[PDB]
């Protein structure tokens, strides 16, 4: 393998205003949307489960 | 038992409860004095227009602030530990009684000679006889001889309980798989009450202890009648 | 230095592992399982396990792990 | 015999092992006295002491386990 | 921008603000639970008709006040706001991990309120002792949800401890030694070391309880050769350090408040104050079995725990006398914050002294599991922690908000709260000496008068809480913006204005050698 | 981000009466919750 | 700024991590009580996604953006040491449980340790091999460290590969032991102490191995300099912690406890 | 009875504790049997085993020490 | 730093010695000596000692160290 760290330094130092979690490009957006949708949906599901379990 | 508007301990029924009363009086005098001194000194610091706001040297006063409290703690610990080692000293009990905690009642076993055992349940409020005490009476009291050294062994058949009789200075946890020992000696005949003293679920408030202390001859007649 | 720690890796550490592997592989045969006794301090069941039929441990081995009622 | 005396082997609040040791001692002795058809009166001290100290439910459980072959102590 | 700022924060001040809001809400929950306790005990006979529910209310009351009110306010709120400011640091060491310590608390709280809503709740006491807390006597999910609530609270505080220790050690000005950091910063460092060491032992213990309940382990079950008393050792090995965790940041805030309103540049005997907190922290690890004097341990063990426990009075007395010596010679400003701090010194002293009574195992036989213990800890912990929090809140409210309180209203609030807590808790000493057990839904008739008075006191404190909400509303309603504050030369947290900008110490302080 | 008094909080203080509503809902929800949990348990 | 500290970009991962903890705990509850694994699998997924993206971002901030000044690196060193201390005290609670049970065996056990009916593993067979494996891995990881400091890419990768291989070997040996063991977690306090203490240790070996694998791939991608490689140092410290916990388990549970 | 059988308590080359244990067991039994005035015949197994295993000079020394009140084992 | 190690000397180490000195102080005072029993594994004499009468140990205390024939 070859040392491509300089090319990643250039990408992650680009003056584009992106926060570090989104600065790799479109794939970061997709992974963030998957993670947040599973967390928020999972959390809504956990509240439904609480509602169910709160009664006989 | 406790009485209305009571401030202090139930009257001592055993020599070790007497000792604890005297020990508490000693320690409470100290608590009072230290509480009062701190309140007084707050008031003294707050009641002068005189000022001193420059750096103060702390070394000399910190000797007083450590030595005087050290002495006071030693003056508490000495009598404290004397009583602790008295309530450990070897005695010859003449009787062993077991109590087993349950959700929510006590059982008693007197197995020195015969297999005598019985359950002791709280008398419900709706069933109290006139002049009987709410939450404190039981159907079967723990009949014991007065003026004699008794070994109590305490355990549980379910969760933790704790077998307590304040006027005798007694509190011993009831732990399943463990047999805890305490010594009981009443100076007096009569009825002596206590209450379960480890949270054991919904009816923790409702499984009291009642000792019935009688002369040896009457204890023997009661034992004999049980046959 | 790196040279010294490589020398310890190949000259001491891995030879030790080779000798313990040989030791283990010499005593790897199956031991004869002991008679079943339904001791009350073993095969504890206060609540069914959250898998299978509730009565099998997670890495249950039929050859050496009896159930509360004995060997399968 | 009135009750079990102080035993220097078991001097603290936890008397579990005192009960257990005297139950074992009684049953070991009883088995020794039956295994020559000997006499179980020899075992009386251990019997009185475990009967005095041990909870009835412990004695009853241990007895059941000896009969079942599941008693975990050596007799 | 709202989600980025308040859900995705990496800012010590905003995270401190979230902790204060969280703790204030929790305090309302904990106060409502306390009033339900006192409504039941206010008259003999049953009110709720359900003593399992009473036990669930008492259990939840403790968990909410300790884990969701005191610790979030003192360490998450005051700690995050003040520590970086007092050492001229631009943020915490781990500003993103900081945000996760915060966001673990709402889920922790949700698990606690799920415990109370499913089955018949966890009516265990906050100690959660087996076998009552086991799968026979508490079948169903309630205790498991309580254990998981504590795991999330535990992780939140362990990561927060790592953050505070690292921040305080690594992020001071290069010229500033540990012996030039303010006492509040010392108090947080020492609290964080106690958290780091104690919470993992609790985590081990409650994990064992979880496995006994769900995986057929027998750590605490004599049928498998386990021991209920092992749980108590693990719990209290954490629990004694926990009570010092609850008070130490309070000691720090008191030192700053007493110094400030005495018009002093510095507390009396700084190095003795550091020594005293470190001594209390250390001794706090070797005393736990004074919570176990009735379980049947050996006499020599009881003698050791009595003696070790009493030693804590010596460093504690140095702090009390040092606060008094900081007042000495002061130009005293009778601010509401000063009132809270003076109330603290007295009420803390009373509760500490009833602790020394309880340290004597012999007497503890008769006082254990009675209202004497409840009286002790509501003086030293409930009033101590609460009075230090209220003193800190009214002192630093203008720093955090940019707005002033009405000082007359704040004094009224103090007066009501002082009457209420004393009317509530002082009579519980009599109930304890006369043998009323704690954790009781009902009591023999003899105990009626002092329980009646105690319950009347609880309503007085309710009136103070409601007034406190009004006072906070009035400050934000009126918008009196801070102009000047005195003594900034010895209170660095004020020197960037009220409120300080989002980013402070972008250019660090200059401190030479 | 906005800086200064009334701007460093996740709630608005622009209108004291809207603020009174938000603070009432906020503290009142916390205070009410245990009363409703007790009711929920009694109603089983 | 004219300080050397790191002002971190606003991040969603604290909130996703906190919610992952809610889903894993409510998930365990729903598995233990309500016979369902759904919430638990969502929570495990979101936890793994959160850890992946958070630690990715730390690599972006350090290797790619240059935020890890000496002051920042010194902070992370303290952070990792304090984290390891918290993990030592967690293990201490399990050792306390072990010694409590084994030093005072109750009548239910037969008043002996090991309890009646427990046939311990021979500590001189696989447990001794496991000991040689983790001790050897402590030697190979030290070789990796020195190779990196000396600027030797090939030998750092070979030494780190050997370390990971030994970690995997330990894990497969322990999995085999678990299956072959004639006692279970339900075999009273003997099984309880054995499986919970060695099980949490095996979890930490899997975590440590995963950390070393992350370091292996970062090294393959030339992230580490001969002077700046804190992720490698942290993984080495963690790995030494895992070894030391094993040595205490081996002496206590396998050897003294047999 | 031909000789002392294999005893799994004492499976190795050093048989010192086997001799000692059986000597103690014989004398403890003999004491427990003489004391109730029961039958020392129940003690016979321990007697045969210690006589088979124990050097004459050990038994002789231990007997002398029991008579002197200097025997350091518990009987 | 020297300052920190002095703080530990005076704030922890010497207070520890003072507490243990108290503890020792309190538990001193002679305990009664046990009945003499001429155990053959004690009061060993295979060769006379090279001082005194050959029969007294080097730090012989008449109150608590019996000779082979009993207390002096
Ligand atoms: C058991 C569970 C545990 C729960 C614990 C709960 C307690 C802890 C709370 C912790 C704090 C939470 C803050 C997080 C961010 C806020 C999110 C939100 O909902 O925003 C609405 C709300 C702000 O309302 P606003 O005035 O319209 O603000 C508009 C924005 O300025 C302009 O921005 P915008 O226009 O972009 O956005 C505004 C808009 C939309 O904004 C968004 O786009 C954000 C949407 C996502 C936010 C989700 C937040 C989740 C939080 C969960 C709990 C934590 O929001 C709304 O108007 C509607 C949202 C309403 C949601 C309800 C949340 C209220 C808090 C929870 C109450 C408890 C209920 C439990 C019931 C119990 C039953 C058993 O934020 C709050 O939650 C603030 C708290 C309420 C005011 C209290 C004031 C008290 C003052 C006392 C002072 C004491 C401390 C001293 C401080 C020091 C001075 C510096
Ligand atoms: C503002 C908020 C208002 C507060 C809430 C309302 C509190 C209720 C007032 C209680 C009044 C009781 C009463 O009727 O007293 C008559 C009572 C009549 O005397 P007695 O019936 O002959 O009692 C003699 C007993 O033998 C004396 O012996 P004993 O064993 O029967 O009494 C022992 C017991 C009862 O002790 C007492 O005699 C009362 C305690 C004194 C309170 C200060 O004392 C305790 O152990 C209490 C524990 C307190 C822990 C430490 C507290 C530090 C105090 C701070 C000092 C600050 C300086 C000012 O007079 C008193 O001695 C005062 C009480
Ligand atoms: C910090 C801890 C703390 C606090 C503050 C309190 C506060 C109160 N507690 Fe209690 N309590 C405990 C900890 C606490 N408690 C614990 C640990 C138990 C043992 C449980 C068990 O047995 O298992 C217990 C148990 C306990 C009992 C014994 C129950 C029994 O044994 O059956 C009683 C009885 O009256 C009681 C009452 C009260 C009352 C009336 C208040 C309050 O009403 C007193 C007044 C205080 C307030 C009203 C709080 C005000 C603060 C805020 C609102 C925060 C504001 C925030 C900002 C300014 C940012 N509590
Ligand atoms: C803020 C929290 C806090 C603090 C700081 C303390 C401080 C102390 N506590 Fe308390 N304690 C609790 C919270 C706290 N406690 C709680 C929550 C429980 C119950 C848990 C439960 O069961 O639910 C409890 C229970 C508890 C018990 C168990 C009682 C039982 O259950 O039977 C004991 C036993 O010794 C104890 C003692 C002490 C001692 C000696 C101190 C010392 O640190 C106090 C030292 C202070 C002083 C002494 C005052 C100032 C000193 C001077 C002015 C100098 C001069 C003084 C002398 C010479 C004496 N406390
Ligand atoms: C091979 C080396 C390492 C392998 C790791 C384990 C693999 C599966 C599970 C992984 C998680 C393990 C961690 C420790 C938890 C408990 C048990 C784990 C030990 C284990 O694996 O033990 C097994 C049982 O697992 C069981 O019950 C069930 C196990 C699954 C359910 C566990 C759920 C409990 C989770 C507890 C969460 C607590 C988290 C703590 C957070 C603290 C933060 C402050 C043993 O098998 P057995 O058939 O009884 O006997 C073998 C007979 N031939
Ligand atoms: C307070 C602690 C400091 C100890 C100093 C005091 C005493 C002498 C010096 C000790 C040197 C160390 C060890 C030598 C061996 C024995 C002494 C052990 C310590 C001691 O002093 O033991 C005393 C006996 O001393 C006796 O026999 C005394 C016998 C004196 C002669 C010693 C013989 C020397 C042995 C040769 C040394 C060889 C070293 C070789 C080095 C290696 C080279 C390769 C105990 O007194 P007691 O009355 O029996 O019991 C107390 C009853 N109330
Ligand atoms: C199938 C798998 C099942 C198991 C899943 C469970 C979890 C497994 C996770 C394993 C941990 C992976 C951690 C990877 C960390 C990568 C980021 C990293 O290493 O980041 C480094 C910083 O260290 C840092 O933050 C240090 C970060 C330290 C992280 C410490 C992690 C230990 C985590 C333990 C988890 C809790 C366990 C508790 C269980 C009860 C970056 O700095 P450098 O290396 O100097 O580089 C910069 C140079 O290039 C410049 O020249
Ligand atoms: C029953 C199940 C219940 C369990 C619930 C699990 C709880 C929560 C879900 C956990 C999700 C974790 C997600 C990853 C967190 C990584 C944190 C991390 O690595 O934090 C680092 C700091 O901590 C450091 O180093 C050293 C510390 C690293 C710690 C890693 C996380 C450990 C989590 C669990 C451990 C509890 C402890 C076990 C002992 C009790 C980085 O700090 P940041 O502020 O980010 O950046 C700073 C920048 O300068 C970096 O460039
Ligand atoms: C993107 C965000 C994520 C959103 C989350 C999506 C939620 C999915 C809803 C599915 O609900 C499931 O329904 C199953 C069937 O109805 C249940 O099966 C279980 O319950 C059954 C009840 O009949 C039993 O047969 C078994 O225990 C078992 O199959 C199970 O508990 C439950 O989870
Ligand atoms: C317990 C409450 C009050 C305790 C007060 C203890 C304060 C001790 C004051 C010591 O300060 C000194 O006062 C002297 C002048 O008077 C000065 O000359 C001296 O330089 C200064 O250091
Ligand atoms: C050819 C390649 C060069 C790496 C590079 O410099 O880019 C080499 C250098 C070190 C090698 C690794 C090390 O030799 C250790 C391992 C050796 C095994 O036989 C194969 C996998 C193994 C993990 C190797 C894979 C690959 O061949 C690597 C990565
Ligand atoms: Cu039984 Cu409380
Ligand atoms: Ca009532
Ligand atoms: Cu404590
Ligand atoms: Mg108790």
């Amino acid at each position: 393998f070859e040392n491509r760290v300089a090319e990643k330094q250039k990408l992650f130092q680009e003056d584009n205003g992106l926060p570090v979690h989104l600065k790799g490009g479109a794939t970061d957006n997709i992974l963030y949307r998957v993670t947040m949708t599973l967390c928020l949906g999972g959390t809504l599901y956990s509240l439904y489960c609480l509602g169910w379990a709160s009664f006989p | 038992m406790a009485y209305p508007m009571q401030l202090g301990f139930q009257d001592a029924t055993s020599p070790i409860m007497e000792e604890l009363l005297h020990f508490h009086d000693h320690t409470l005098m100290i608590v009072f004095l230290i509480s009062s001194l701190v309140l007084y000194i707050i008031s003294l610091m707050l009641t002068t227009k005189l000022t001193h706001t420059s750096t103060m040297d702390a070394q000399e006063v910190e000797t007083i602030w450590t030595i005087l409290p050290a002495i006071i703690l030693i003056l508490i610990a000495l009598p404290s530990l004397r009583i602790l080692y008295m309530m450990d000293e070897i005695n010859n009990p003449s009787l062993t009684v077991k109590t087993m905690g349950h959700q929510w009642y006590w059982s008693y076993e007197y197995t020195d000679y015969e297999d005598l055992s019985f359950d002791s349940y709280m008398i419900p409020t709706s069933e109290l006889k006139p002049g009987e005490l709410r939450l404190l009476e039981v159907d079967n009291r723990v009949v014991l001889p007065m003026e004699m050294t008794i070994r109590m062994l305490v355990s549980s058949e379910d969760v933790l309980h704790s077998w307590a009789v304040p006027s005798l200075g007694l509190k011993t946890d009831a732990i399943p798989g463990r047999l805890n020992q305490t010594t009981l000696m009443s100076s007096r005949p009569g009825l002596y009450y206590g209450q379960c003293s480890e949270i054991c679920g919904s009816n923790h408030s409702f499984m009291p202890i009642v000792l019935e202390l009688v002369p040896l001859k009457y204890f023997e007649k009661w034992s004999a009648s049980m046959l | 230095g790196a040279r010294t720690w490589r020398f310890l890796t190949f000259g001491l550490a891995l030879p030790s592992v080779a000798l313990c592997t040989l030791n283990s592989w010499l005593h790897s045969g199956h031991r004869e399982r002991p008679a079943f006794i339904p001791y009350h301090h073993l095969r504890i069941r206060t609540k069914p396990f959250s898998w299978g039929d509730g009565n099998h441990t997670f890495f249950h081995n039929p050859r050496v792990n009896p159930l509360p009622t004995g060997y399968e | 015999y009135q009750t079990a005396p102080f035993d220097s082997r078991f001097p603290n609040q936890n008397q579990t092992r005192n009960c257990w040791q005297n139950y074992l001692d009684f049953h070991r002795c009883e088995k020794a006295m039956t295994a020559k058809g000997g006499d179980v009166s020899v075992c009386e001290w251990y019997r009185r002491v475990y009967k005095s100290l041990c909870p009835i439910s412990w004695v009853s459980t241990w007895d059941d386990r000896r009969a079942e072959g599941t008693f975990p102590g050596k007799i | 921008m709202f989600i980025n700022r308040w859900l995705f924060s990496t800012n010590h001040k905003d995270i401190g603000t979230l902790y204060l809001l969280f703790g204030a809400w929790a305090g309302m929950v904990g106060t409502a639970l306390s009033l339900l306790i006192r409504a039941e005990l206010g008259q003999p006979g049953t009110l709720l008709g359900d003593d399992q529910i009473y036990n669930v209310v008492v259990t939840a009351h403790a968990f909410v006040m300790i884990f969701f009110m005191v610790m979030p306010i003192m360490i998450g709120g005051f700690g995050n706001w003040l520590v970086p400011l007092m050492i001229g640091a631009p943020d915490m060491a781990f500003p993103r991990m900081n945000n996760m310590s915060f966001w673990l608390l709402p889920p922790s709280f949700l698990l606690l309120l799920a415990s109370s809503m499913v089955e018949a709740g966890a009516g265990t006491g906050w100690t959660v002792y087996p076998p009552l807390a086991g799968n026979l006597a508490h079948a169903g999910a309630s205790v498991d949800l309580t254990i998981f609530s504590l795991h999330l609270a535990g992780v939140s505080s362990i990561l927060g401890a790592i953050n505070f220790i690292t921040t305080i050690i690594n992020m001071k000005p290069p010229a500033m030694s540990q012996y030039q950091t303010p006492l509040f910063v010392w108090s947080v460092m020492i609290t964080a070391v106690l958290l780091l060491l104690s919470l993992p032992v609790l985590a081990a213990g409650i994990t064992m309880l979880l496995t006994d309940r769900n995986l057929n382990t027998t750590f605490f079950d004599p049928a498998g050769g386990g021991d209920p008393i092992l749980y108590q050792h693990l719990f209290w090995f954490f629990g004694h350090p926990e009570v010092y965790i609850l008070i130490l940041p309070g000691f720090g805030m008191i030192s700053h408040i007493v110094t400030y309103y005495s018009g002093k540049k510095e507390p009396f005997g700084y190095m003795g104050m550091v020594w005293a907190m470190m001594s209390i922290g250390f001794l706090g690890f070797i005393v736990w079995a004074h919570h176990m004097f009735t379980v049947g341990m050996d006499v020599d063990t009881r003698a050791y725990f009595t003696s070790a426990t009493m030693i804590i009075a010596i460093p504690t007395g140095v702090k009390v006398f040092s606060w008094l010596a900081t007042l000495h010679g002061g130009n005293i400003k009778w601010s509401p914050a000063m009132m809270w701090a003076l109330g603290f010194i007295f009420l803390f002293t009373v509760g500490g002294l009833t602790g020394i009574v309880l340290a004597n195992s012999s007497l503890d036989i008769v006082l254990h599991d009675t209202y004497y213990v409840v009286a002790h800890f509501h003086y030293v912990l409930s009033m101590g922690a609460v009075f230090a929090i209220m003193g800190g809140f009214v002192h630093w409210f203008p720093l955090f908000s940019g707005y002033t309180l009405n000082d007359t209203w704040a004094k009224i609030h103090f007066a009501i709260m002082f009457v209420g807590v004393n009317m509530t808790f002082f009579p519980q000493h009599f109930l304890g000496l006369s043998g009323m057990p704690r954790r009781y839904s009902d009591y023999p008739d003899a105990y009626t008068m002092w329980n009646t008075i105690s319950s009347m006191g609880s309503f007085i404190s309710l009136t103070a809480v409601m007034l406190m909400v009004f006072i906070i509303w009035e400050a934000f309603a009126s918008k009196r913006e801070v102009l000047t504050v005195d003594l900034t030369t010895t209170n660095l947290e004020w020197l960037n204005g009220c409120p300080p900008p989002y980013h402070t110490f972008e250019e660090p302080t200059y401190v030479n050698l | 981000y906005e800086e200064g008094p009334g701007k460093n909080i996740p709630f608005s203080v622009e209108n004291k009466w809207r603020l009174l509503a938000m603070m009432t809902l906020f503290f009142g929800s916390g205070f009410a919750a245990p009363f409703f949990i007790v009711r929920h348990q009694l109603l089983k | 700024q004219t300080h050397a500290y790191h002002m971190v970009n606003p991040s969603p991962w604290p909130l996703t991590g906190a919610l992952s903890a809610l889903l894993m705990t409510s998930g365990l509850t729903m598995w233990f009580h309500f016979n369902s694994m759904t919430l638990l699998m969502i929570g495990l997924t979101t936890n793994m996604l959160t850890m992946y993206q958070w630690w990715r971002d730390v690599i972006r901030e350090s290797t790619f953006q240059g935020h890890h000044t000496p002051a920042v690196q010194k902070g992370l060193r303290y952070g990792m040491i304090l984290f390891i201390i918290s993990e030592v005290l967690f293990f201490t609670g399990f050792f306390w449980a072990f010694y409590h049970s084994s030093l005072a065996p109750t009548p239910e056990l037969g008043g002996c340790w090991p309890p009646t009916g427990i046939h311990p593993l021979n500590p001189l067979e696989v447990p001794l091999l496991n000991t040689s494996v983790l001790l050897a891995s402590g030697v190979s990881i030290t070789w990796a460290h020195h190779s990196l400091m000396e600027g030797d890419r090939k030998h750092m990768l070979q030494a780190l590969f050997i370390t990971i291989t030994l970690g995997v070997y330990f894990t497969l040996l322990q999995a085999s032991e678990y299956y072959e063991a004639p006692f279970t977690i339900s075999d009273g306090v003997y099984g309880s102490t054995f499986f919970v203490a060695t099980g949490f240790h095996g979890l930490h070996v899997i975590i440590g191995s995963t950390f070393l694998i992350v370091c292996f791939f970062r090294q393959l991608k030339f992230h580490f300099t001969s002077n700046h490689h804190f992720g490698f140092e942290a993984a080495a410290w963690y790995w030494h912690f895992v070894d030391v916990v094993w040595l205490f388990l081996y002496v206590s549970i396998y050897w003294w406890g047999s």
